[PDB]
Formats: structure tokens, C-alpha cells, sequence
RNA sequence: UACCUGGUUGAUCCUGCCAGUAGCAUAUGCUUGUCUCAAAGAUUAAGCCAUGCAUGUCUAAGUACGCACGGCCGGUACAGUGAAACUGCGAAUGGCUCAUUAAAUCAGUUAUGGUUCCUUUGGUCGCUCGUACUUGGAUAACUGUGGUAAUUCU
RNA sequence: UGGUGACUCUAGAUAACCUCGGGCCGAUCGCACGCCGGCGGCGACGACCCAUUCGAACGUCUGCCCUAUCAACUUUCGAUGGUAGUCGCCGUGCCUACCAUGGUGACCACGGGUGACGGGGAAUCAGGGUUCGAUUCCGGAGAGGGAGCCUGAGAAACGGCUACCACAUCCAAGGAAGGCAGCAGGCGCGCAAAUUACCCACUCCCGACCCGGGGAGGUAGUGACGAAAAAUAACAAUACAGGACUCUUUCGAGGCCCUGUAAUUGGAAUGAGUCCACUUUAAAUCCUUUAACGAGGAUCCAUUGGAGGGCAAGUCUGGUGCCAGCAGCCGCGGUAAUUCCAGCUCCAAUAGCGUAUAU
RNA sequence: CUCUCGGCCGAAGCGUUUACUUUGAAAAAAU
């Protein structure tokens, strides 16, 4: 209905093979829009594919009229995979990160630190 | 070492002689006329003022052909007459020290509400402003401190969310509603 | 210290990198090369934080290592690689070409160059000597070392280097009447043709030299770098001329152009 | 904001201090709803330290006969991923603290025509007139036998 | 030949030397493969030297707090200089030999003290000045106190070694292992100071390196050091009291204003708070954004000091009666205490405000 | 202020020297 999406800075980085900008928001009586809705309303400004484009770091105004945040389009999904740091891939679900602490494996680099040649793999 | 900025200023200074009738007297009667919660809001714009006036001392003592004198001092009278204290009639560096206090505190958001009409009183704006009721253009404004541009004045309205001007009303007029 | 420092902070960066305070400690400490780090610009600096290619400090590494940056003709990796003046910074895929020209204020700007331009360079040379069975050699500022150069090439005369071969082409020498930049000092980035220049032995020469608006100063020695021949400057030159205005005249210059921006 | 006020006397005018006054830092006492920044074991003990962590590192490109895996296709010296270990580098930066130090340090200013400099950038590297279609020996990692109550011991 | 303000510079020529604890002059890897039985293109590691970069190290001139109850100091064990050397990376009493007899000093040497790391800076200021700078930037120094080293380009390194001194750990008594003035945290000390948290996502650094690691650093927690903004109410109608403008000889009247007391009425607006969701972020939290709920006075109740003077604000009431106490100073207190202890009132600042101390 | 060279001026000698004053360059960023 009533929110509108306009992009400010628009560039083309062939050197990321992206297109890279800036989002303006008007959701005047709504809370903060989702990043997936405004994902839908961004891949078909552009064209392309909700698969591909990845936003963050939204910002909204003292009084609600406007959210501030970043956008950029990757031209392949592989490029994507390659040029996005990895915590934006798993806000899509596209990476895993493993499940242990800093001080999980830093205790285990200290022991298997003690240990000579083959049973270093041992230590765990 | 870290990534912060540590540079503060004071923004009041306190008075020299802490108790006299005729200083005690002239600072309520300004709380007064323009709603200020307590004398340190009297001791700010007072504090500003002894800056303003004496950047344009030393002005004054410079050479008047001096460009150090005719750029920052064109910028100083420059930045006075948007936030409409000066004049363009009066806009020469020997009348920024013909300012006052109350020069100032027509211009602070709390008193243009009410000289605009859209409070009905001087405390009543205080209210309004920070019950987040007033837009300069687009913007809710929720500090009375807040001072009004010369373009910035002739739109300042009901802030659309508000009651008063787009309608939704708020916790007491659905409650009511809620009986009858 | 017990040896080289690897670190440089950002309050202690120089200053026309124009970093700001608050996003960090660390300045990104320009590597050993061809300048000096009070000198230069890491290409980090000019990749992200001037062109706006990059967002971060590693997407800088995912320019870099995909070897898109030709720095003088040759594919350069190092984000920390101190890239100085005259200085001909090319990238393929975009197809841009871009020299580190000082501005009038004294910092490096983004200065685009026609494709043919990006062939050569200007460098001013530091000393020459003769080595090892009297083979004359020359120094640039960017320590190219260039072997048999001209006879009448002096030291502090600019010399046009093809970038493809590395050999010279022409030269400019330093005489009364050419054009000049200064590279260092209060005068920084501005532009004139030199009037005079009064010699003091055992210490260091004053040069007198006057804008295109005959705005008059002087500077050392060490801190000119010539650009042509009298007033023709073999290079292409920044949308500033090089004449420096002053403060009333440049916000004077402003207040019309909003103006008429309307 | 270029400032004073109380106190010796029966009363006055002085000298003059004491006390008042404003700030600023440290401690502290009471109080404390919101929001934005933000100092924080310096002072005295440069006193003593449980425990954990703070310095490691592989590209295609120095060395791969761990099946540790799978994997051609199976006679292709060596496909691949690759633990370990040899090698190379870094570990001299960073972080902390202010005890020592009074022309010492440091700052501005000059020199190296009086020195050293991994790295990077450039030059140079058939300029020497006298088995090479590839040289020699060894040690780790691996397997096996062990010591000591005890460790990154061997 | 070429250069400097200036060479005993660079380049040239001749005679020789060239360390076996030796100097370069390549026995190295990867990838595309294609050309006249034979050749080659990109790179990657190299490497004597020369320049360059990062520096470092020795110097030059000028500049430092207090002290005379410190007036002579240095030289026998280098004090000042000369010559030759040793050593050093290089210049030099840096060191040795041999000579010379100097060198500094009321223009404050020398000695002593510093609650002294030095600057950028900070507070205070009319102008002049005074005081602080352990502390995030730059330089210096030290890792318990001294000393001596190995490696390397760079260390007299301490998250390297070796001893001694002082502490102190494990033990089978034979031995072995240390160094928080790193981030946490503890004990002690004190007037005086925080969590054994999360992360490499940012900033950057390091390594063979787009990929690994970083208590550097970032993010939260503790946080009334300090700084910025800023709630604790607003409006309307009546009850009067008022008191100004108007009519009225006054009386009185007014619809024209303003103020108070209303545990009087009246619904309007709200955040504090509870809490979906989004946003934030490495993942969160906070803030911002938005649903739902959340305000009539003993509640969602503002406290710290004071009321003789200086110094703003009681000659109120009750108690005590040179006691207990107040009071920075002057003073108050012995039956009306404007000064104590309490109640009521009002005044100063206000989410702050007293006190001690340095300035 | 002076005698020569180079395109009357410039370059060269120094005008007894300094203080002072004015100018110009050099003076880290943060504050």
C-alpha cells in the first residue's frame, strides 16, 4: 500500500560485479519494515531476482517517516556466494557457521600445543 | 587507547554572587515569560550571548580592512539574521553588542509555538513539544530548546500522527469510547 | 622500539588522507615503495575511502587480489602500496585512469585522464650519478633508477617516462619561466610559473614563483616539481587550475553557484 | 562581568590578616524517573599473584609413500583433499606502566661530505677466457623399543 | 667522465692481494602450451651490489622546577687537548700507550631535593599571570632488582635464554618449573577505581596468505568521574478572594483581563512502565519505529542545604535552660532562643545538592 | 651602493656588523 522505496546513491562496481546503493523508506504509519519485504519491492524495481540482492544496516528516523539503509544487487548468485562477507550469507541461510566458541577451540590450541607429532590430532 | 572522542563543553556558567535581589528577580521574571524549567535555562542563552559578543569584541579591536575581521565577521552577522535576531537593516558587527537576552528566547521553539497561536499558553506549548505534537516540516521536534530559523518559521504544524492534526486519537478518547 | 614500527594511528595519520576520528584506531600504514608514507596514498585510501568502491577493509582485498589495479602499468596487489605524485593509477574493467595529482589544498584528488595520457608519467629526478665503467644513471622520485639518460639532463629537471619501456622521452629543465607545481610545504598543490630562484650554500634554495593571476610566493627547493615547458603543462591539470583563492573569494564563489543552482 | 562583604573600637579612619564568594578536580554523604556521550587500581604497593586467554602462519608456486579419506583406471614416477613434520617468515610491532632520569629526556632547528638498513620500488645478474638431459651425504614426520613421580623432557 | 658551497667524491688507469670460520657469477618450483631432429611465453622463489622506502644511531644551536644551612668542582681509577693505534656499523678519551696541563664556575659550576618521564595540552583568567600535565597522540625508559648473552636486518628482547640477589611453585627429596607495570580476576594497600562476558563483523597488523590468527581492537556488563538534552503536569467551567479596563456622585454593576485556595467538578494529551513484531548486530542488548495495556492526586507521592549578619528566606509555636548543641567568621545558648532539638511556614539550586582536601 | 659578463637591466663584489621592526618559508595530528 503506502510505502515507497527510492534509492539514492546508484553505482555500478563492475570490480564486485554489483549495484551498489542507498535505500530510502517511507512507511509513515507502519513499524520498521522487514528486510524481506523490502527485498520484494527492490528486485522488482530493478528487475532481477529477490535471490540475489542483500540489504542491511536500516536506520530509522526520529518520528517514523523515513528508514535509511543500504542495498546492493549482485549480477549472479555465485558472484554473490564470492564477494559478501559471510554473515549476510547466513541471514539468508546460504552459509553455516560452526558452533564453537572462542574459548572452546583457544583451550584446545593450548593443549594440542603440549602434544608432539601425531597425537595432536588426538587432543579435542 | 580506544576508537572515542572525549571533547565536551559546559554550556552555563554560574554566577559570580550567588544571592542578590536585583539578579534573583530579573532571572524569574524572564522563567516567566518563556515557560524555562530553571534558572541553568536562563544560564545558557546568557552564556551563549557572552560568547557571541565577545567573538565580535576582538572583531572590533581588529583593523577594519583587516580580512580576517570582514570574512569571520560577515559570517558571525550572517548567522545571526537566519535565526532571526539581526536585521539585513542592522546587520553591521557594532549592533550584535545592541542584543539581549530575550532577543534570543523569541526564537526558541517553546515560545514560537505560542506566539503562533497554536498553543493557548506559554506553558502549554512546553507540553505540546515534548508530547512530540509538533513537525518542523517533516520532522517531530521534541526539545523546546530548539531554535527556529528565519525560513524555518512561516510552517511549523501538528506533527500528521498527532491528534490535533491527522486524528488518531490517543489512550483516553478510545478509552471513553470503550463504555458508551 | 627495537626495530620498524608496523603501525600507524589515525590521530597520527597525515593529514590530506582526511580520515576521521571516530571509525578506529589504526591508520592503514603505507608499506615500504616508491614514497614516503607522510608522502603518499595507500591505495586502501584511495580505493574505498575516495572513490567509494569499497565499503570495507576487505573488500578492498576482493579488488585487489582479483588484480584489477594497474599502478603505473603494473598489476599491484598490496592495499598498504604507497602510490605518490604523478602516478598514473589505472583499472581495466572499469576502464578509468586516474593520477595523483595534489588539489589546490594540498591533498590528492580524484583526477580522470584520457586512456592515451595514461601511457607516461612526469618524474623529477633526485641525483645523477656515474657507476661502474662510466655509465651515466639518473634517480627519479619514484627511485627509478634509469641508466645512459641524456647528457644535458640536470639534476631537478622533470623528464616524460613512457610506462611501457621505462625509458625517457622528453625533458623540461629547470630554468626561470617554466611551469610548476609545489610538492611540499605551506604552498602545497599550487601552481605557477617560476619567477626567480635565489641560491643559499650550505642550506636550502628558495624558489619565487607566480600564479596565472599573479599571485606571488616562494617555497624551497625540494618541495617544486616542474610540469612543462613555460606555460604549457604537458600533462592534463585538475579542475582547480592550481591558483589557490582565498577564503572570502571561495565562499563568495559558493554563494553564487547555489544561486544559480536552483 | 576589569566586583567585593563580615570581624580589633565607646565610636572613627587605616594597616592588615582571618573568614565569607565563584570555579576546578579527587574522595565522600544523602537523593535519583528518562535519554545521548563518556573517565575509571595513576596517586599508596614499579607490592605479591590462583586460573584461563593475550602469537602465529600455505598458495597453484619449497618438501606428501600418514589409505587419514575418497578417487579415476587401474601396471601410467607423482591425479586430488590433506593431518603431521622439515623448511621459510613473524615473534624487535602491538599492549602496559611512569619507577629511574635535572642539559639527561624532550621540543623546535640542523647535519651524516661520519654510519647501518629484512622488506618494498628500481637498476644489475651470458661484462670474468679457466654428471650437466641434473651431483653428494643426512635428519624429521612414519613404524618399532624405552626411561622418569614430574613438564611443550627426550 | 660527471658532481658538490666544499672530497681524500664518483668514474678511469697501473701494480698486486682476495681469508677454506671462504663473496657474487641460479643444480629450485607452478601454469599455458605453441613453434622450426632442434626451440620458446607468463609468472613464483632467489641473489653480491647500487639506489629507494621504513627507519634507527650519533651529533649542532637554543630552551627546564626548587635549593648557598651546596662556592669551588674534575684530574692518583680519563679530568681538557694532541699524536699513533685498538675497538666500533660509523665520528670521537669510546679505550690503550706516550705527551701536554688543561676544562667548568656568582652570566650560579658542583652538590642536594623534586608529592619531576618531557612535550602537544588542561584549569583559571580583563590585560599581565598562576597552577597542573601518572593518563588514549609523539619521543624516552622498564618488565621483581642488577648483570651477561644466542638468534636475526633489527633485541642487551624478558608472553627468549643464562647466572646472582630477593620472593615463590610441584615432589616419591633424586630433581623440575617461574616473573600480570598484557585482558580478565584475586590478595594486600589505601580516602580513592569495573566482568575470569561475547567477537574477529568493523579498524588495522602479522604469516607461505582473497581463505589462518590477533584479551591489538571492537561489543556488551559494572559506571551520579565528568559533559549534552530533558519528565514530575496541562487546559476549561464554576465557588469565592480578588485586583487592573469600562459605566456609575458613591453604592454597586459588568462578557474584559489576570492570579490563587478548591482531597470542587470536567474529559482531553501523555510518557515512565509491562510488552508482540520489525529494526540493531558477528549474534544480541540499548536507542529509534510500531501493535496491545499503562494517570486524579495521601499515586506514577523530588531532596539537599538553610531561614541573626555576611547571605535570599520567620522577630510563628512547643521543648531545653552555659546543659545538649549550633556556628567556616562575628557570635547564639543561664525561663519570650529570630541561631540548639522538633512542628508549621518560605528560599536557593534542582535530578541533583551538601561536606573534606589540592588548586 | 659599485666594476664587469649575458638578455639599460639581470647575474658578480660586498654596503662596518648586530639588535629591533616588517615580510617570506618551515614548523604532526588531536586540543
Amino acid at each position: 500500500d503506502t510505502v515507497t522505496i527510492r534509492t539514492r546513491k546508484f553505482m555500478t562496481n563492475r570490480l564486485l560485479q554489483r549495484k551498489q546503493m542507498v535505500i530510502d523508506v517511507l512507511h509513515p504509519g507502519k513499524a520498521t519494515v522487514p528486510k524481506t519485504e523490502i527485498r520484494e519491492k527492490l528486485a522488482k524495481m530493478y528487475k532481477t531476482t529477490p535471490d540475489v540482492i542483500f540489504v542491511f544496516g536500516f536506520r530509522t528516523h526520529f518520528g517514523g517517516g523515513k528508514t535509511t539503509g543500504f542495498g546492493m544487487i549482485y549480477d549472479s548468485l555465485d558472484y554473490a556466494k564470492k564477494n559478501e562477507p559471510k554473515h549476510r550469507l547466513a541471514r539468508h541461510g546460504l552459509y553455516e557457521k560452526k558452533k564453537t566458541s572462542r574459548k572452546q577451540r583457544k583451550e584446545r590450541k593450548n593443549r594440542m600445543k603440549k602434544v608432539r607429532g601425531t597425537a595432536k590430532a588426538n587432543v579435542g | 587507547p580506544v576508537a572515542r572522542s572525549w571533547v565536551c563543553r559546559k554550556t552555563y556558567v554560574t554566577p559570580r554572587r550567588p544571592f542578590e535581589k536585583s539578579r534573583l528577580d530579573q532571572e524569574l521574571k524572564l522563567i516567566g515569560e518563556y515557560g524555562l524549567r530553571n534558572k541553568r535555562e536562563v544560564w545558557r542563552v546568557k552564556f551563549t550571548l557572552a560568547k557571541i559578543r565577545k567573538a565580535a569584541r576582538e572583531l572590533l579591536t581588529l583593523d577594519e580592512k583587516d580580512p580576517r575581521r570582514l570574512f569571520e565577521g560577515n559570517a558571525l552577522l550572517r548567522r545571526l539574521v537566519r535565526i532571526g535576531v539581526l536585521d539585513e537593516g542592522k546587520m553591521k558587527l557594532d549592533y550584535i553588542l545592541g542584543l539581549k537576552i530575550e532577543d534570543f528566547l523569541e526564537r526558541r521553539l517553546q515560545t514560537q509555538v505560542f506566539k503562533l497561536g497554536l498553543a493557548k499558553s506559554i506553558h502549554h506549548a512546553r507540553v505540546l513539544i515534548r508530547q512530540r505534537h509538533i513537525r518542523v516540516r517533516k520532522q517531530v521536534v521534541n526539545i523546546p530548546s530548539f531554535i527556529v530559523r528565519l525560513d524555518s518559521q512561516k510552517h511549523i504544524d501538528f506533527s500528521l500522527r498527532s491528534p490535533y492534526g491527522g486524528g488518531r486519537p490517543g489512550r483516553v478518547k478510545r478509552k471513553n469510547a470503550k463504555k458508551g | 622500539a627495537r626495530g620498524p614500527k608496523k603501525h600507524l594511528k589515525r590521530v597520527a595519520a597525515p593529514k590530506h588522507w582526511m580520515l576521521d576520528k571516530l571509525t578506529g584506531v589504526f591508520a592503514p600504514r603505507p608499506s615500504t615503495g616508491p614514497h614516503k608514507l607522510r608522502e603518499c596514498l595507500p591505495l586502501i585510501i584511495f580505493l574505498r575511502n575516495r572513490l567509494k568502491y569499497a565499503l570495507t577493509g576487505d573488500e578492498v582485498k576482493k579488488i585487489c587480489m582479483q588484480r584489477f589495479i594497474k599502478i603505473d602499468g603494473k598489476v599491484r596487489t598490496d592495499i598498504t602500496y604507497p602510490a605518490g605524485f604523478m602516478d598514473v593509477i589505472s583499472i581495466d574493467k572499469t576502464g578509468e585512469n586516474f593520477r595523483l595529482i595534489y588539489d589546490t589544498k594540498g591533498r590528492f584528488a580524484v583526477h580522470r585522464i584520457t586512456p592515451e595520457e595514461a601511457k607516461y608519467k612526469l618524474c623529477k629526478v633526485r641525483k645523477i650519478f656515474v657507476g661502474t665503467k662510466g655509465i651515466p644513471h639518473l634517480v627519479t622520485h619514484d627511485a627509478r633508477t634509469i641508466r645512459y639518460p641524456d647528457p644535458l639532463i640536470k639534476v631537478n629537471d622533470t623528464i616524460q617516462i613512457d610506462l611501457e619501456t621505462g625509458k625517457i622521452t622528453d625533458f623540461i629543465k629547470f630554468d626561470t619561466g617554466n611551469l610548476c607545481m609545489v610538492t611540499g610545504g605551506a604552498n602545497l598543490g599550487r601552481i605557477g610559473v617560476i619567477t626567480n630562484r635565489e641560491r643559499h650554500p650550505g642550506s636550502f634554495d628558495v624558489v619565487h614563483v607566480k600564479d596565472a593571476n599573479g599571485n606571488s610566493f616562494a617555497t624551497r627547493l625540494s618541495n617544486i616539481f616542474v610540469i612543462g615547458k613555460g606555460n604549457k603543462p604537458w600533462i592534463s591539470l585538475p579542475r582547480g587550475k592550481g591558483i589557490r583563492l582565498t577564503i572570502a573569494e571561495e565562499r563568495d564563489k559558493r554563494l553564487a553557484a547555489k544561486q544559480s543552482s536552483g
